[PDB]
RNA sequence: CGACUCUUAGCGGUGGAUCACUCGGCUCGUGCGUCGAUGAAGAACGCAGCUAGCUGCGAGAAUUAAUGUGAAUUGCAGGACACAUUGAUCAUCGACACUUCGAACGCACUUGCGGCCCCGGGUUCCUCCCGGGGCUACGCCUGUCUGAGCGUCGCU
RNA sequence: UGGGUCGGGGUUUCGUACGUAGCAGAGCAGCUCCCUCGCUGCGAUCUAUUGAAAGUCAGCCCUCGACACAAGGGUUUGU
RNA sequence: CGCCGCAGGUGCAGAUCUUGGUGGUAGUAGCAAAUAUUCAAACGAGAACUUUGAAGGCCGAAGUGGAGAAGGGUUCCAUGUGAACAGCAGUUGAACAUGGGUCAGUCGGUCCUGAGAGAUGGGCGAGCGCCGUUCCGAAGGGACGGGCGAUGGCCUCCGUUGCCCUCGGCCGAUCGAAAGGGAGUCGGGUUCAGAUCCCCGAAUCCGGAGUGGCGGAGAUGGGCGCCGCGAGGCGUCCAGUGCGGUAACGCGACCGAUCCCGGAGAAGCCGGCGGGAGCCCCGGGGAGAGUUCUCUUUUCUUUGUGAAGGGCAGGGCGCCCUGGAAUGGGUUCGCCCCGAGAGAGGGGCCCGUGCCUUGGAAAGCGUCGCGGUUCCGGCGGCGUCCGGUGAGCUCUCGCUGGCCCUUGAAAAUCCGGGGGAGAGGGUGUAAAUCUCGCGCCGGGCCGUACCCAUAUCCGCAGCAGGUCUCCAAGGUGAACAGCCUCUGGCAUGUUGGAACAAUGUAGGUAAGGGAAGUCGGCAAGCCGGAUCCGUAACUUCGGGAUAAGGAUUGGCUCUAAGGGCUGGGUCGGUCGCGGCCGGCGCCUAGCAGCCGACUUAGAACUGGUGCGGACCAGGGGAAUCCGACUGUUUAAUUAAAACAAAGCAUCGCGAAGGCCCGCGGCGGGUGUUGACGCGAUGUGAUUUCUGCCCA
RNA sequence: UGAACUAUGCCUGGGCAGGGCGAAGCCAGAGGAAACUCUGGUGGAGGUCCGUAGCGGUCCUGACGUGCAAAUCGGUCGUC
């Protein structure tokens, strides 16, 4: 079998040394060296583990180069936040102002006595 | 090794330069008194200070 | 190929090779000598033909 | 008969004593008694036609100018040099010049990266790239400008 | 005449060579106008050829077979 | 040099005297660790050692192989020489001499912070200085915004400048990694020596563009009066900072500052599965070789497609919609999941290193030839094919677990969101603006050769020592074991020849006996793998345990068992020897065909009882002492019973504190701490006890 | 003046064949009137065991002892 060489200075295992084979169009095998792999934005939620859909999972210079819609969802906290979340909060915002405007009403229609 | 700052690469320059025999035609000059480069430096016998 | 001065860019040299051979330059590779001398490989433009311009400045 | 061994002598080796030499020291004495931000001492790197060291020198680099001197320097070569419309060499040294570190001074160094103001080029003035030049350390004195204070006051 | 070198024979050591053949062989895979109990393979092992094969003086024994080589070299020695 | 005086660093056999030189020893010890050389030829004065060829061997992929880090520093590469050196030689050399050689936006440094180091303020200090790193500082020198203005000019109008208003805590300079974080380069060719750097060809990241480079997006519609045969145009108004899907989310862009929120960077060790690749293996087809005494359609070699785009598989999802489940169901090797929404159906997203495609065959490779430009990226032909397997090995990606009185960085840097201060035009072939497509320009500085070790490093040396890593074939086998081999490498480790004495060093064997030897079974020997049986006391119930003990093991020929894929149709009743629906039938004890790993069990036959045939590979039992165990220790004479340990016990301390450092500062460590904590002691697991004495 | 060897703390990296035993958790079957028990699997824990590389250094009181070496070598070994 035709073993293998390093193709740079960097001679041990760490991670940034990390390699895949290649066969080139001269009927070699050779050393490709990798990037990392992405990750997805998490949840500004903070609680539910899964990360975001509809955002590539690149380095985070990446980003830098990739167009708009690549990097968000188009909703409201679009690739900040996760559609379950932002439904509960949209829910949990209405009926907490509800709950403050009962505890007004409350209160209006008890100040009547001295 | 293969990895050298720029003044360690140029001190090397210079040792490597002075490191060669004297010119024949010195010991034709008068009152020489010179004969063999005496500050002669191999580099498996002497190393270097650096 | 030319013996530069140590101290002198690749837009120095690129620029003095210019000023005074009066020829148009692609690239400049710099490297330093084990004995301490810049060296500079000057790639002409492809206009201009090294040989002949090794001609006229004398190192044939 | 020889070998071998010992003693002595002649010669030859090995070795570098002795002696003679001495552009070196040591000691005493005298006269001066002078470094540095206008950048020292010290260090580094360079510099000769052939040059590694020593010596000399600084990108004007084994030296420029100037003055004195007055035909060499020399190991080889080369070419100077009317010695008066000025001159080899050497000495002197007052002009000019004097790379990078270093108190070492834009920040930092076993690496490198800035900011401001001018100038030139690609621009074809507007601010990007390249190059050149000048600045940009700490402490402190005098003055200047800009300031702060429910510090002490005056007027409103 | 000589001693060698091969060869031969003897002695001895081990244990029955390769190849060939067998209606030998646990079986198995193919051929059945075939065959009338048959035919072609793979198959450890067995049997015969075969006390065979191989070694054997290099410090074994005898050759009178073959082959070439052998009055040659150097240093000394006297009552 | 003598004599008269003067003055001393003034007389050597010794001091294990100092420095230098030279003997005997002595042509002696020695040139003995890692299996090994041989034949011929060439060059040459000269060959055991150099070179070529042939042979026989070794390293045997955890290498004597191919590449790096540190260190060395020119040892690298040619040419020449034969002084000295290479403990023999040398025609050779890592020697000597003369020349040559290291080419980068995308490989690093450079940037970031880490443990830490360290100025300033302040404090101390006789003083050089040193303490301290946010502490006892007026520590923001910046900003699209607005205003006051100088109009500096292609003075239309926007860029400039000074001042003012508003906003502005990395709250701490700076340094600290060639293995951490960190955008973006690959394929082919090329040298005597350099290449991811040169050349060729394909990309790509970042930065810039004032006068705006081209497009595309924004964005060009609606109403009403009209003209006009109508279409199509005219005029007044009105919108217009994009659009789609129930949703997950999608589309090529998709205005928006100060400010706020979040993400990525950014995480441990171990287990088990699954996907992908490279390698290995199997069956064919080619091309070239090997064997051919006989056989073998045989044996060996070889039989490509980079990055970056596009599409499609494949993998994953704790993503969505319908719906509502017990006779619970789904499901993994293990688990695990579900009225907080299972199963089922249909979608969405992420990764996509795999396949196809652009790259791309033009290159490369293998072969067969023909021309030469002393040494052409020559020319030409042909080929670069089809399949199958897997608890295989190595990488990688993922899923799901376990462990922790252990929870396994930081910061540069980049991005998304919330908000809406503002900006842009009056319906124009429009504006502000644009993370969309294409186009234009630039990327400086330093390193880069080679060795990386039984000869380029350190050990005084070409020293059996030491010195951080990556790649990793076939057979046997449980195996990265040992043994043999292929690729690649080498010449036996600083000499050869001839003998084969003693004594040695290393390795074997030995009748009969079997520890009688010796301080002592020291040393050696015995045993050993796997399968099937079978295993005691004691015990902290886990162990002891491979206890002990016994049987078997080869070769050959079979036999059973253990799987995966496809196809199960009763009919021309008709025509898109084929297809839309239906009178038209019962595999429902499942078959039919094909394909493919090993592994187990049983049986027969067979050999001179030999079979884990080499290699690998526990002797066992009964007790006593000590230490609980695992761990550590006197580098270079002691590995132990010593130290440590968990457990037990005691002591101090509530911060103006305990313990400790400090020359000094209300300085500093514990302490980013707070009694379940720090600090100081003793004893030493468990079990069981731990008595008396305070003179 | 030294932590280039060593000792210890911290930071940031890298590495450790092949087998044995078989902890919790889980499945099923069997026995019981129950309570529950037994059996076979599955699973893969552990400062677990045999044993490579690595790390160490027990014995031969082996070699060597003007050495290869101012501490090395061989076998046997401890842990892995
Ligand atoms: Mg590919
Ligand atoms: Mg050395
Ligand atoms: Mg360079
Ligand atoms: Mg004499
Ligand atoms: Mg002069
Ligand atoms: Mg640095
Ligand atoms: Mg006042
Ligand atoms: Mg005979
Ligand atoms: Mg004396
Ligand atoms: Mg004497
Ligand atoms: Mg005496
Ligand atoms: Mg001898
Ligand atoms: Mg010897
Ligand atoms: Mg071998
Ligand atoms: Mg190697
Ligand atoms: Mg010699
Ligand atoms: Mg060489
Ligand atoms: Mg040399
Ligand atoms: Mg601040
Ligand atoms: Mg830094
Ligand atoms: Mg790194
Ligand atoms: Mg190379
Ligand atoms: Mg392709
Ligand atoms: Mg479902
Ligand atoms: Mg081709
Ligand atoms: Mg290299
Ligand atoms: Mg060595
Ligand atoms: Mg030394
Ligand atoms: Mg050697
Ligand atoms: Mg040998
Ligand atoms: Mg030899
Ligand atoms: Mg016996
Ligand atoms: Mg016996
Ligand atoms: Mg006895
Ligand atoms: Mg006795
Ligand atoms: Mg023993
Ligand atoms: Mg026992
Ligand atoms: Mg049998
Ligand atoms: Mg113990
Ligand atoms: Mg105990
Ligand atoms: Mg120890
Ligand atoms: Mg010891
Ligand atoms: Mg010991
Ligand atoms: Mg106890
Ligand atoms: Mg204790
Ligand atoms: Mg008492
Ligand atoms: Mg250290
Ligand atoms: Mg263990
Ligand atoms: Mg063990
Ligand atoms: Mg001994
Ligand atoms: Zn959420």
């Amino acid at each position: 079998v035709q073993r293998l060489t390093y193709r740079r200075r960097l001679s041990y295992n760490t991670a940034s040394n990390k390699t895949r084979l290649s066969r080139t169009p001269g009927n070699r095998i050779v050393y490709l060296y990798t990037k990392k792999v992405g990750k997805a934005p998490k949840s500004a939620c903070g609680v539910c583990p899964g990360r975001l859909r509809g955002v590539r999972a690149v380095r985070p210079k990446v980003l830098m180069r990739l167009s708009k819609t690549k990097k968000h969802v188009s909703r409201a906290y679009g690739g900040s936040m996760c559609a379950k979340c932002v439904r509960d909060r949209i829910k949990r915002a209405f009926l907490i102002e509800e709950q403050k405007i009962v505890v007004k009403v409350l209160k209006a229609q008890a100040q009547s006595q001295k | 090794s293969s990895h050298k700052t720029f003044r360690i690469k140029r001190f090397l320059a210079k040792k490597q330069k002075q490191n060669r025999p004297i010119p024949q035609w010195i010991r034709m000059k008068t009152g020489n008194k010179i004969r063999y480069n005496s500050k002669r430096r191999h580099w498996r016998r002497t190393k270097l200070g650096l | 190929v030319f013996i530069v001065d140590v101290k002198a860019n690749k837009h120095q040299i690129k620029q003095a090779v210019k000023k005074l051979y009066d020829i148009d330059v692609a690239k400049v590779n710099t490297l330093i000598r084990p004995d301490g001398e810049k060296k500079a490989y000057v790639r002409l433009a492809p206009d201009y033909d090294a040989l002949d311009v090794a001609n006229k400045i004398g190192i044939i």
